[PDB]
C-alpha cells in the first residue's frame, strides 16, 4: 500500500502540472493496462 | 440473338456456358485437322476464332446483344491461353468464389476480385465512383488486417481501424441480396434494388449515419430503408 | 448391348435427389454423392482411392439384402491397367464381405491388348445401363481412366494420328466425355433408374494441370481429392475437404446429415483459414484458439478405419456431438475412444434415436433435444 | 514441381523475409527508449542497493509476446534449476506445464510498452494484498539481463517504522528494475533473432532461385519437344 | 510515320499491342507449317519486333532532322517479364514504363512503378525546368518505397523517416491525375516544386487534389508572367526560382 | 524362373536388376522402328510392353515366385513414365531417396514414400501397425515444420512439437542400419535385426523411454540395446 | 588403354569431360532427326557412356592381370547432381568424388565433399 501511496501521491504531483507540460510521457505513466488473475484453478481476469 | 436484335429491334442478352469449351473444341478440331499445336496445346487460330465469335456481340443502331459468359479456368491458372484470350474481349468480370459462401453471404460475389471497365466517373458518375472506391478501400483494409485480427485480436486495432472493420463487415453483409427466385428454397421474399437506392444506401453507411445499427440488419435486406425496419423488428423481438 | 451407345439426352433425365451412402464420414457429410452423379476420385499414387470406391461398394450390404428394389444399388468395377493379382485380392475382399453377389468386375488387365483397355469402360457402362434401363440402380467405378488414356494414346500413335498435349491424342476429351455422362438419373417415364460413376485419376506430383486430369475434372460433377500429407498424419481417408467439392450438394444428402453438415463445413472452412497458425496455438486470440480447437477435433472426428463403413444413424450423432461443441473438452487423442464408446452407448441405452434417425430420415426437434440430452449424459461420464 | 508451384513458394518466402525485416527494424527503433529506461532505472537502483551494500517466493518476469528467441526458455530453465508469481503469459505457460500447482498469481498485458512505477507499484500492492508477500521467509526476482548488445543472461535477485516502508518500496523498485532490463533484453533478442531469420530466408531464396531456373529450362524444353513431335 | 520522319516532320507511333502481332505471326507461320521454336513462336520473332521498332529514329541535318517515336505496348500476364516476347521487346527498346496492378487497384493512377521504369535516353531530352525541380524526386520516392513497409507501425518510427513518410505520400498523391487531363509543363513544374521543397507538408493528404486544382488558378490568375516565362524559356533563372518559392509559400500559407 | 515355378513346383525367388533398362532399351529402338514418340521421349508401348513381362512375374496355384526388382529413377524424377507405371505392378515398394543419403542415413529409404500391402493389423498385428503409424506421424510432423526450423528456429515450436522433433531426429536416425556387404566401404560391421526386436525398440522410443540418450547413439547401430551400449561408450569418452 | 590392359600393363584414362561428349552426341543425333528425350538428349546417351566405361576392367591371370582405370569428369550445372547425364554416369560408375564450389571459395582445396564422395570398392585398394 505504501508503494501505491507513492503512486497516488505521484498522480497528485502529476495532474497538478501545467497542462502544457504534460508531455506524452506523463500521460503514458498513467495508463497501466495490466490485468491480474490469481492461481491451476483461477477466477476471471481482473484489471489492476 | 442477332436476329432478335436486327429483326426484332430489341435488346437481348446471350448466355454462353461455358466459353472455355469453345476453345477446347477448337483445339480438338485443329489437332484432328493436322495443324501444328501451339502453346500448351491450343490452336493457332485461337485469338481469331474467339474474335469471330465475340465481335458479333456488340451494340448496333437496331439494338445490343449482351453476353454473360461463364469462364472455366483450368487449374486456377488465369495465365492459361484460354482464359487469357477470353479476358481480352470481356470488360466486366463477376467472380463467384467459394471463399464467400463459406461465410454464408449470397450472391457470393467477391467484391474485390470482381471488377469492371465501366467503373469510370465519365460513365457511372463521380458520386458512384467515390462510393465504389471507398468500398474497395474499406474491404481491402479489412482484408489486410485479418492476420492481425487472428494472431492478435480486435482490441489491438486502433479505434480508426476498429471502425473500418465494423463498417467493412456491415458492407460485406449488405452486399448480400435475396433473389426473387430464391423465394422457394430459402423462403426469403426476394427483392431488387436500383442503382440510386444502392449508391446512396452505401454512401449513408460510409458516412457513418447508420453505424448505430448491428450487422445483422444488413444481411438480406434490399436497401437501407428496410435495414432500419429490420433493426427495429429485431430489437422488438 | 453395343459399347459406344449414345448417352441419354436432356429430356428423359431427372435431378439427383437420393444418396449413394458410402459410410465414410468425410464424404457423406462433406462431399455427398448422389444417384445419377459423376464424382472423380483423384489423387497421387497409393493415397486411398480404391479404398473409397470399395468401402462404397461394401456399405450397400445393408440395403441390397433388402426386398425394396428402390434402395439396393448394384456395382460394377472396371479394372483398367491393373495387374491380375490386384483383382484377385479385390475379389477376395468382396467375397469375404459377401459383396460379390451384387458386384460385376470387368478386367482389362495390363497384359490385355491396349484396344481392350480402351474399350472395357464402355462395355462396363453398357452393363450398368441395363440396370438403368430396367429401373434398377448401379454404381460404376473406373480404376482408372488415366490408363485408358494411355492405351488410347498407344493406339492413336501407332495408327499415326497426330498427338496433342502431353503426347496424348486430340480427342481424348471426347473419349472420356462420351463415357462418363452416360451416367444419368431417369424419370418415371423411363423407369426411375440410375447409373453413378466414380472415375479414378492418378495425379503425378499432385499436378492437376496435367492434360487428362484437367479434362476429367471438367467433365465430372465433383471431386474427392486425396493427399498423402494427410495420409501420413493419420487423417485416413486422406480427403482434402478444401479441394474436394460437390456440384449436386445438399440435394444428394441425407436430410439428417445435412442438418449438421452445414455447420460442419462452415467450421472446417474457418479452420482451413486459421490453419497456417495451427502450431502456435497458445499466443493467438481467443476466437482463433477456439476455432483451431474445434476444427482439429472435427478433423480427427472424420477419420475411420478401412473396410469399416458406418451407417448414417451412426454418423449423425457423432457429427452433432462435434459441431455442437461437446467434444471440445476431450483431448485430441481420445476422440478415437469416443466415437467407438459413444455409439456403443447410443445403441445400448438410446436405441430409439438411431431407429428414428434411420426410419424417418430427418432430425425432428423432439429428437434433436433428446440427442443433446443423450450426448451430455455421455460426455459427463467420459 | 511445376512452375506455378516454385514461383508461389518463392513468393511466400520473400513475404516471410519482408515480414521479418520490418520486425527487425521496429525492434531496432524501439531499443533506444528501452536503453534509456534501463539506464535510468539502474541509476535509481544503485542508490537503494548502496544501503544494503553498506549495512547487511519467486517473481518471474517475461512478456506475453513470443518470437523473441530464447528469452522465455532460458528463464523457465533457470527457475526450474532454482527449484510462484508469473508476469507474462509465456513464462506462465512454461511453468504451468511443469508445475501447475505452484503458480499463485499471474499478471499479463504489461509488456506492451516501457515499464513504469504505476505497473510496478500496483503489482506490489496486489502482491502484498493477495499473497501478503512480506511474510515469506524469502523472495526472489527472476529476470533477464542484457549483458551485451547481442546476448543476455538470466539472473536472480533477492528481496530481504523504516523497515516496513523500506521493504515495501524496494519491492516495487526491484520489480521495475527487472522489468526494464527484461524489456531491453527481449527487444535486443527480437532484433538479433529476426536478423538470423531474414538471413536464413535469403539462403532459402538463393536455393529456390536455382530450383526455379531448372524448372524453367525443363518446362521450355518439354513444351518444345511436344511441339516438334506434333510438327514432325 | 516514316513519311513524316523523312520530310522533316515528327511522328509518334503507338503499337497497342505487339503481343497480339506475335500471336498473329505464330498463327501465320504454323499454318504455313514453318518450324516453330520456343513458346510455339517462330524463330525470327526478334527480327519481327526489331525490324518494326528500330525504324524509329532521330535523323541528322543531312536528312531533314525528322523523327519517329515508338511507344509499343506489351500485355504481361501476372506481371511476369520473364516471358519470351516481353524479354525480346525489353531488350530492343530504349526504356520501359512499367504499370503495376498492385498500385492500380490501390487507387494510384497512372500506376507507374518508378523503381522498375527507366529511360536510358530521355534524361538528355527532358525539359530543363522539370529537371531542375524533379532531380531529387527519384531519391525521395526510392526512400518512400522502402519505408512504406514500416509505415503502419506508428510512433515507433524515427523522425528522419517520418519526414520521408510525410513527403512521399504527398508526392505519390501529386503524381496521380485523372485521365484525359494532360497538364502543361508550366503547370507541372510549380507542383513538383511545391512538393520537393516540402511546402505541401502542412496540408492533409486527402486535400492535395484540392490544392493542385486551386494552385493552378492562382498562378494563372496572379502570376501568369512566370508561367509565360517558364514556357518561353524552358529553364528557371536564379530569379524565377525565387519568385516561385514566394508564390508557393504565399499560397500554402493562405490555402 | 517360370519353369522352376511350374515344371518343378519348387519355391522360387527372382532378382531383376535393373528392370528400368528393359523399357529404356525399348525406347532406344522405338525411334528406329518408326514410331511417333510419346511423352518425355518413351515409346508408345511402354505400358503394355512392360506388362507382358511384369505379369509373368507372379505367384500361381502351381508355384510361388518371390520377386525383388530394382527400378532406376532417372534424374530422381519419380514421375518419369517408367517408374510411374512400375509402381502399379508391385505389392511392396521401397523408394530410396538422395536426401536421406546426404543426411548420412543409409540405407536411405524414404520412410513415407515406402509402402506395402501387408501393413495392416490383420497381418502384422495391431501393435506393429500402431508403431508404424506413430513413426510415420512423427516423421511427417517433422517434415511439416522444416521451413519454420530453417527460418525461425526451434524456439517458437510448442512443447509437444519440440519433443516430436527430437524424437523424429532420433527415429529417422535409428532407421539406419549397417550392412555386412557395405563394410568394405563403410567400415562399420553389419547388423541383422529381428522384426520383434525392431517393433519393441521403436515402441520404446515412441513411449519416451530413451529421451535421455543423444541422437548419435542411434546412428548406424542395430537394436535398442546397441543404442544403450553406444550411449555408455560415448559417456565414457 | 586397352592395349596396355590386354598386354598385361596398367593404364589410367581421364575423360575431361563426358558432358561435352554427350552434347556432341546430342548434336549428331538431333541433326539426324533422332527424337529428343529428357534434357533434349537422345535416348541412347546411357549406351554412349556405358559401353565406354565398362571397358575399364581388372583382368585375371588367365588374361594377364592388366587393368584400365577410368576417371571420367562431369560438369554439373548449378551444383545439381540430379541431372540426367550426371545421374547416368553415377549409375555406371563405382564411385564419385564431388568437388563443391562453396568449399573451393572458402579455401578448402581440393574441395572434396567427403559426404557425397564414396568409393564402393573402398578399402580393398587402399594401402594397408
Ligand atoms: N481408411 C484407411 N485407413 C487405413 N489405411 C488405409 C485407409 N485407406 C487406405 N488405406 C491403406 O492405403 C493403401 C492404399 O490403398 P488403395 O488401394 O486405396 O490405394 P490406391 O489409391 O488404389 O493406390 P494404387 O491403386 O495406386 O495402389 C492400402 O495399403 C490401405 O491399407
Ligand atoms: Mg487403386
Amino acid at each position: 500500500s505504501y508503494a501505491a501511496y507513492l503512486n497516488v501521491a505521484a498522480q497528485a504531483i502529476r495532474s497538478s502540472l501545467k497542462t502544457e507540460l504534460q508531455t506524452a510521457s506523463v500521460l503514458n505513466r498513467s495508463q497501466t493496462d495490466a490485468f491480474y488473475t490469481q492461481y491451476a484453478s483461477e477466477p476471471t481476469p481482473i484489471t489492476k | 440473338a442477332e436476329y432478335f436484335r436486327d429483326e426484332e429491334g430489341q435488346d437481348v442478352l446471350l448466355f454462353i456456358d461455358n466459353i472455355f469449351r469453345f476453345t477446347q473444341a477448337g483445339s480438338e478440331v485443329s489437332a484432328l485437322l493436322g495443324r501444328i499445336p501451339s502453346a500448351v496445346g491450343y490452336q493457332p487460330t485461337l485469338a481469331t476464332d474467339m474474335g469471330l465469335l465475340q465481335e458479333r456481340i456488340t451494340t448496333t443502331k437496331k439494338g445490343s446483344v449482351t453476353s454473360v459468359q461463364a469462364v472455366y479456368v483450368p487449374a486456377d491458372d488465369l495465365t492459361d491461353p484460354a482464359p487469357a484470350t477470353t479476358f481480352a474481349h470481356l470488360d466486366a468480370t463477376t467472380v463467384l468464389s467459394r471463399g464467400i459462401s463459406e461465410l454464408g453471404i449470397y450472391p457470393a460475389v467477391d467484391p474485390l476480385d470482381s471488377k469492371s471497365r465501366l467503373l469510370d466517373a465519365a460513365v457511372v458518375g463521380q458520386e458512384h465512383y467515390d462510393v465504389a472506391s471507398k468500398v474497395q478501400e474499406t474491404l481491402q483494409t479489412y482484408k489486410s488486417l485479418q492476420d492481425i485480427i487472428a494472431i492478435l485480436g480486435m482490441d489491438e486495432l486502433s479505434e480508426q481501424d476498429k471502425l473500418t472493420v465494423e463498417r467493412a463487415r456491415k458492407i460485406q453483409r449488405f452486399l448480400s441480396q435475396p433473389f426473387a427466385v430464391a423465394e422457394v428454397f430459402t423462403g426469403i421474399p426476394g427483392k431488387l434494388v436500383r442503382l440510386k437506392d444502392t449508391v446512396a444506401s452505401f454512401k449513408a453507411v460510409l458516412e457513418g449515419k447508420y453505424d448505430n445499427i448491428p450487422e445483422h440488419a444488413f444481411y438480406m435486406v434490399g436497401g437501407i430503408e428496410d435495414v432500419v425496419a429490420k433493426a427495429e423488428k429485431l430489437a422488438a423481438e | 448391348s453395343r459399347a459406344q451407345v449414345k448417352a441419354p439426352g436432356i429430356l428423359p433425365r431427372r435431378s439427383v435427389h437420393e444418396p449413394v451412402q458410402t459410410g465414410l464420414k468425410a464424404v457423406d457429410a462433406l462431399v455427398p454423392i448422389g444417384r445419377g452423379q459423376r464424382e472423380l476420385i483423384i489423387g497421387d499414387r497409393q493415397t486411398g482411392k480404391t479404398a473409397v470406391a470399395l468401402d462404397t461398394i461394401l456399405n450397400q450390404k445393408r440395403w441390397n439384402n433388402g426386398s425394396d428394389e428402390s434402395k439396393k444399388l448394384y456395382c460394377v468395377y472396371v479394372a483398367v491397367g491393373q495387374k491380375r493379382s490386384t483383382v484377385a485380392q479385390l475379389v477376395q475382399t468382396l467375397e469375404q464381405h459377401d459383396a460379390m453377389k451384387y458386384s460385376i468386375i470387368v478386367a482389362a488387365t495390363a497384359s490385355e491388348a491396349a484396344p481392350l483397355q480402351y474399350l472395357a469402360p464402355f462395355t462396363a457402362a453398357s452393363i450398368g445401363e441395363w440396370f438403368r434401363d430396367n429401373g434398377k440402380h448401379a454404381l460404376i467405378v473406373y480404376d482408372d481412366l488415366s490408363k485408358q488414356a494411355v492405351a488410347y494414346r498407344q493406339l492413336s500413335l501407332l495408327l499415326r494420328r497426330p498427338p496433342g498435349r502431353e503426347a496424348y491424342p486430340g480427342d481424348v476429351f471426347y473419349l472420356h466425355s462420351r463415357l462418363l455422362e452416360r451416367a444419368a438419373k431417369l424419370s418415371e417415364k423411363e423407369g426411375s433408374g440410375s447409373l453413378t460413376a466414380l472415375p479414378v485419376i492418378e495425379t503425378q506430383g499432385g499436378d492437376v494441370s496435367a492434360y487428362i486430369p484437367t479434362n476429367v475434372i471438367s467433365i465430372t460433377d465433383g471431386q474427392i481429392f486425396l493427399e498423402a500429407e494427410l495420409f501420413y498424419k493419420g487423417i485416413r481417408p486422406a480427403i482434402n475437404v478444401g479441394l474436394s467439392v460437390s456440384r449436386v450438394g445438399s440435394a444428394a444428402q441425407v436430410k439428417a446429415l445435412k442438418q449438421v453438415a452445414g455447420s460442419l463445413k462452415l467450421f472446417l472452412a474457418q479452420y482451413r483459414e486459421v490453419a497456417a497458425f495451427a502450431q502456435f496455438g497458445s499466443d493467438l486470440d481467443a476466437s482463433t484458439k477456439q476455432t483451431l480447437v474445434r476444427g482439429e477435433r472435427l478433423t480427427q472426428l472424420l477419420k475411420q478405419n478401412q473396410y469399416s463403413p458406418l451407417a448414417t444413424e451412426e454418423q449423425v450423432p457423432l457429427i452433432y456431438a462435434g459441431v455442437n461443441g461437446h467434444l471440445d473438452g476431450i483431448e485430441l487423442s481420445r476422440i478415437g475412444e469416443f466415437e467407438s464408446s459413444f455409439l456403443s452407448y447410443l445403441k445400448s441405452n438410446h436405441n430409439e434415436l438411431l431407429t428414428e434417425i434411420r426410419e424417418k430420415g430427418e432430425l425432428s426437434k423432439e429428437l434433436l433435444a433428446s440427442l443433446k440430452s443423450a450426448t451430455e449424459s455421455f460426455v459427463a461420464t467420459f | 514441381a511445376t512452375l506455378k508451384e516454385v514461383e508461389m513458394r518463392l513468393k511466400s518466402i520473400k513475404n516471410i523475409e519482408k515480414i521479418t525485416k520490418t520486425m527487425k527494424i521496429v525492434a531496432s527503433t524501439r531499443l533506444s527508449k528501452a536503453e534509456k529506461a534501463k539506464i535510468s532505472a539502474k541509476k535509481m537502483d544503485e542508490a537503494e542497493q548502496l544501503f544494503y551494500k553498506n549495512a547487511e517466493l519467486i517473481v518471474a518476469i517475461t512478456s506475453d509476446k513470443g518470437l523473441c528467441g530464447s528469452i522465455h526458455s532460458q528463464l523457465a530453465k533457470a527457475v526450474r534449476r532454482h527449484l510462484i508469481v508469473t508476469i507474462g503469459d509465456k513464462i506462465k505457460m512454461q511453468l504451468l506445464r511443469t508445475h501447475p500447482n505452484n503458480i499463485k498469481l499471474s499478471i499479463n498485458g504489461i509488456g506492451k510498452d516501457a515499464p513504469t512505477f504505476q505497473e510496478s507499484a500496483l503489482i506490489a500492492d496486489k502482491l502484498l494484498s493477495v499473497m501478503k508477500a512480506g511474510t515469506y521467509p524469502k523472495i526472489s526476482i527472476f529476470y533477464n539481463d542484457p549483458v551485451s548488445s547481442l546476448s543476455f543472461e538470466p539472473s536472480e535477485k533477492p528481496i530481504f517504522n523504516v523497515p516496513r516502508d523500506l521493504f515495501e518500496y524496494t519491492l516495487a523498485n526491484q520489480m521495475l528494475t527487472a522489468m526494464a532490463q527484461g524489456y531491453a533484453a527481449e527487444i535486443s533478442a527480437r532484433r538479433n533473432a529476426m536478423d538470423n531469420a531474414s538471413k536464413n530466408a535469403g539462403d532459402m531464396i538463393n536455393r529456390y532461385s536455382i530450383l526455379y531456373n531448372r524448372t524453367r529450362q525443363a518446362v521450355i524444353t518439354n513444351e518444345l519437344v511436344d511441339i516438334i513431335t506434333g510438327a514432325s
